[PDB]
């Protein structure tokens, strides 16, 4: 194949072990050396295993590899919070005469559930001069990633004009953060008083509610 | 027992020892 | 140890040629190692493009071989990429790599990467807006502030914060594209004893438009 087969994701707590597989057609990996790459979001890939099972200087022994000929495996033991990353296998494909990567596997590190710290911000006066008005809500340092955000204008739900963006998992505390932005015209914004962001997360049956009143 | 072909090319199969 | 750095344009037009270079320092290019290029489309996986060795031997991705030339100049200490007839699908992060070839085919080290967008859209600088709490907001022991960055093209921007506390409790949110313009935001959390009593400013750099914009976060 032109891309090796890997599972999309794996997940475990600190101190535990995960195994990540890398497969091709029949025994195409039999006479090829497989390498593995760790890519922390925002950085270039880093070599962690080469020649199926060897570690570069500086890589700890809790990373290990194997190649059965049909399938190659990366084992990561004694997981640490800084191991969160996308992992890719790679190897020459002699049938295609081309160097092939795997499809990549995201590693999520588990932690205790954590409720978001929620903060709301009115539009700046400077933005209003453009004719647009963005109301922003940050939902910071929560776990797990699943979360719902509802916007209310004068207590009434607003579904159009909302954009949400999530960070990648935090390498130090294993949490996620999210921004939610409600965009209105300036004239719309100035016709109402109360703006509310409500966050529903598994950590409670009650939403976390942050509001401001223009008066 | 899997080793390199006995580096100025790419894609050479490995060999058995 | 080997040092790699990519250079070239961040924006190229459809049908034109993408030209990148990579400076290789602290290692001899006449040793038995290949020098190559990898790319990664936003949110997707790694794709090998090809590689070259000092003897002149070259390997290319079969689907790109008609458009791709990878070459080296060992006196200048540079490896080059030239991708003709670019399309919007060629937008990606491009990395230079040293490759041990033969039967090994391992990649180490990698350059930091350069973001390249292929597009007909015009370069547009960012508008930057301060995010301060609303009047009468109830203050705990910490306070969160932000900056909203709108209307720029292409990627990327970098957002940095200067504060009295030197807090690194910062979250930078990924940019989203809408009608040809990106928007992103960034949050900083500082102790409430240090703002507004001391300054908090965000600085936004957009190299593609040669623009830098600072905003001081002031109470409302």
């Amino acid at each position: 194949q032109s891309v090796w087969t890997q599972p999309p994701s794996v997940s475990a707590a600190p101190g535990q072990k995960v195994t990540i597989s890398c497969s091709g057609d029949d025994s195409i990996l039999r006479s090829a050396f497989v390498s593995w790459y760790q890519q922390v979001p925002g950085s270039a890939p880093k070599l962690v295993i080469f020649d199926d099972r060897q570690r570069p200087s500086g890589i700890p022994a809790r990373f290990s590899g194997s190649n059965s000929g049909t399938t190659a495996t990366l084992d990561i033991a004694g997981l640490q919070r800084g191991d969160e990353a996308d992992y890719y296998c790679a190897a020459w494909n002699g049938r295609l005469s081309a160097f092939v990567f795997g499809s990549g596997t995201k590693l999520e590190i588990k932690r205790a559930d954590a409720a978001p710290t929620v903060s709301i911000f009115p539009p700046s006066s400077e933005q209003l001069t453009s004719g647009g008005a963005s109301v922003v809500c940050f939902l910071n340092n929560f776990y797990p990633k699943d979360i719902n955000v509802k916007w209310k204008i004068d207590g009434s739900e607003r579904q159009n004009g909302v954009l949400n963006s999530w960070t990648d998992q935090d390498s130090k505390d294993s949490t996620y953060s999210m921004s939610s932005t409600l965009t209105l015209t300036k004239d719309e914004y100035e016709r109402h008083n109360s703006y509310t962001c409500e966050a529903t997360h598994k950590t409670s049956t009650s939403p976390i509610v942050k509001s401001f009143n223009r008066n | 027992c899997k080793i390199h072909a006995r580096f100025d090319s790419r894609g050479n199969p490995t060999v058995e020892c | 140890q080997v040092q790699l750095e990519e250079s070239g344009p961040g924006l190229v037009r459809p049908s034109e040629t993408l030209s990148l270079s990579c400076t290789v320092s602290g290692f001899p290019m006449s040793e038995s190692y290949f020098w190559g290029w990898i790319r990664q489309s936003p949110g997707k996986g790694l794709e090998w493009l090809g590689s070259v060795i000092h003897t002149g031997t070259t390997y290319y991705r079969p689907s790109l071989e008609s458009r791709l030339t990878i070459a080296m100049d060992p006196s200048k200490n540079q490896v080059s990429l030239s991708l003709t007839s670019v399309t919007v699908a060629d937008s990606a992060m491009y990395y230079c790599v040293r490759i041990r070839g033969g039967s090994s085919n391992w990649l180490d080290p990698w350059g930091p990467g350069i973001v390249v967008t292929a597009s007909s859209a015009k370069t547009t600088p960012p508008s930057v807006y301060p995010l301060a709490p609303g009047c009468g907001d109830t203050t705990g022991s910490s306070v969160t502030l932000g900056c909203l960055v709108k209307g720029y093209f292409p990627e990327s921007v970098t957002v940095t914060w200067n504060s009295g506390s030197l807090s690194s409790s910062v979250h930078t949110f990924p940019a989203l594209l809408q009608s040809g313009l990106y928007t992103m935001s960034s949050s900083v959390t500082v102790p409430s004893s240090t703002w507004p009593s001391q300054t908090v400013t965000c600085s936004v750099a957009h190299p593609a438009s040669s623009t830098t914009v600072d905003k001081k976060i002031e109470p409302r």
